[PDB]
C-alpha cells in the first residue's frame, strides 16, 4: 500500500 | 483545435457518453474542447473533467511504477526507453491539464468550490510531474505544487466548511503531497489528523447533496494515518 | 512505420514491457512492428500479438456496445455521431490486423499450429467486422469469416489433435460466429458438442505445456451449451 | 450473459 489520494465518484 | 466545430452542449453530451462507455482520453478530449469555448464550468462539468483526467493519467502513472520498478530491480537499453516513453507521454497530459487551468480555467472571481476546485487540481497534476521529475526540475514542480495546494487551502479555510467534499479532498492530496513528494511525515500526519478532527467537530454541517463524499474522504484520511502510524 | 528502426528483438522485449505495464496499444504496435520484419513468429510471440489486438479490440467493442444499447434505447444526432467515430476506429484496428495477416503471416508453408492460429485470427477479425457491418457489406463479411474459420477447421481435423487448444479455441470461436453473426444456433450447438465430446474422447492427447488452455476452453464449450439450450 | 469465445491467457 502506497498513500491514498482522492478517488474518482460519480 | 479538433473540437473547435462541436457546439458546447454536444461536447459535453458526448463527454457522459464516453464516460458511460470507459473512453475516458475520448472523455478528456471532449472536456477539453467544452473549456475551450471559454464560459464558466458547473459542478457536474467540473467532476466530468476532472474523472476523465485522472483516468487519463491514472493508467499512466500505474504504467510509469511497472516499468520504474522493473528498471530499477535490473540496476539493454529497452527498458529505460520504454519508460520514458510512457513518461513523456504522462508529462504532455500533465501539461494539457495545468494550460486547461492556467489559459481557461483558474480566475481572481466566481465560487470559492471552483476556485479552490482548480487550484487543487493544479497541485494534484504538478504533483503527478514532480513523481517522475529529476534534479534542476524536480525541486521547482514541487514549489508549484505546494504554492497552489497553499493558496487553495488559505481559501477553503476562509470560505468552506470543514466537511465540505473539495475542502476535504484537497486536504487528503495535500497531505499526500507531504507525504510522498516533500518527504515531511511530520506535515502530512499533522494535517490529515486536524482535517479529520475538524471535520467531525463540525460534522453537522454535512450537505444533503454531498455527505457520502465527505464521508468517504473523512476514511481515506483515516486510512493514511493508519498506514502513517 | 514508427517501428522501422527498431531492432526486432528490442521490439519483441518491449511488447513483454507493455503487456506487463497494461499499455496494450503500445504492444499491438511494437508486435505490428516484429510482424514487419518479414520473419515468423514463434509461439511466445504469436501470444504476444493475439494478447495485444484482441486486448485493444476488446476496449473497442464493449464501448460500441455501450453506445449501440443507448442509440438504440433513444430509438438530437450526438449519440450516433459518437458511436460511428468509435466504430471507425474498431474498424480501423481490425483493418490494420487482416492487412498484417496477409501481408506477412497467412502463407502455405510452416507449422500447422502457425497457420491453423492465423486463419482463425483472421476469422475473428472479420467476425468482429461483421458485429458493427450492414447491408451491402455485412454478407460479404460474413462469408470471408467463415471461409477463413473452415479452412482452418479442415486443417486442425487434419493435423491437430483434438484437445489442441489452437483447434479448440478455433471450434469455440466458430461456433460463436455460427450463434451470434449467422443465426445457425443449431450449428453452433452442434459444432460445440461435437468439439467437446472428441476432446472427452481423446483426452490423452493433453500436452504437458498447454492443457490448462485446453481444459479451460472445455469448459467455455459447456458453457456455451449450457447457456445456449 | 452473451457468448463466450477464447479468452486472452498468459
Ligand atoms: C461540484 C464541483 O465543484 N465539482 C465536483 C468536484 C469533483 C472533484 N472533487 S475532488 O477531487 O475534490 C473529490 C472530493 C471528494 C471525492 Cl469522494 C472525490 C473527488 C471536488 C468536487
Ligand atoms: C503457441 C502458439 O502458436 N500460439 C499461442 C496462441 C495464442 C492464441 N491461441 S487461441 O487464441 O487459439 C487460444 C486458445 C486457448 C486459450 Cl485458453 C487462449 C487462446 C492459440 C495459441
Ligand atoms: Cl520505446
Ligand atoms: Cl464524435
Ligand atoms: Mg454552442
Ligand atoms: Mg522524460
Ligand atoms: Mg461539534
Ligand atoms: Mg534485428
Ligand atoms: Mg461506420
Ligand atoms: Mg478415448
Amino acid at each position: 500500500q502506497r498513500s491514498t489520494s482522492t478517488p474518482n465518484v460519480h | 483545435g479538433a473540437m473547435g466545430s462541436m457546439e458546447r452542449a454536444s461536447l459535453i453530451q458526448k463527454a457522459k457518453l464516453a464516460e458511460q462507455a470507459e473512453r475516458y482520453e475520448d472523455m478528456a478530449a471532449f472536456m477539453k474542447g467544452a473549456v475551450e469555448k471559454g464560459e464558466e464550468l458547473s459542478c457536474e462539468e467540473r467532476n466530468l473533467l476532472s474523472v476523465a483526467y485522472k483516468n487519463v493519467v491514472g493508467g499512466q502513472r500505474a504504467a510509469w511504477r511497472v516499468l520504474s520498478s522493473i528498471e530499477q530491480k535490473s540496476n539493454g537499453p529497452e527498458v529505460r526507453e520504454y519508460r520514458e516513453k510512457v513518461e513523456t507521454e504522462l508529462q504532455g497530459v500533465c501539461d494539457t491539464v495545468l494550460g486547461l487551468l492556467d489559459s481557461h480555467l483558474i480566475k481572481e472571481a466566481g465560487d470559492a468550490e471552483s476556485r479552490v476546485f482548480y487550484l487543487k487540481m493544479k497541485g494534484d497534476y504538478y504533483r503527478y510531474l514532480a513523481e517522475v521529475a529529476t534534479g534542476d526540475d524536480k525541486k521547482r514542480i514541487i514549489d508549484s505544487a505546494r504554492s497552489a495546494y497553499q493558496e487553495a487551502m488559505d481559501i477553503s479555510k476562509k470560505e468552506m466548511p470543514p466537511t465540505n467534499p473539495i475542502r476535504l479532498g484537497l486536504a487528503l492530496n495535500f497531505s499526500v503531497f507531504h507525504y510522498e513528494i516533500a518527504n515531511s511525515p511530520e506535515e502530512a500526519i499533522s494535517l490529515a489528523k486536524t482535517t479529520f478532527d475538524e471535520a467531525m467537530a463540525d460534522l453537522h454541517t454535512l450537505s444533503e447533496d454531498s455527505y457520502k463524499d465527505s464521508t468517504l474522504i473523512m476514511q481515506l484520511l483515516r486510512d493514511n494515518l493508519t498506514l502513517w502510524t
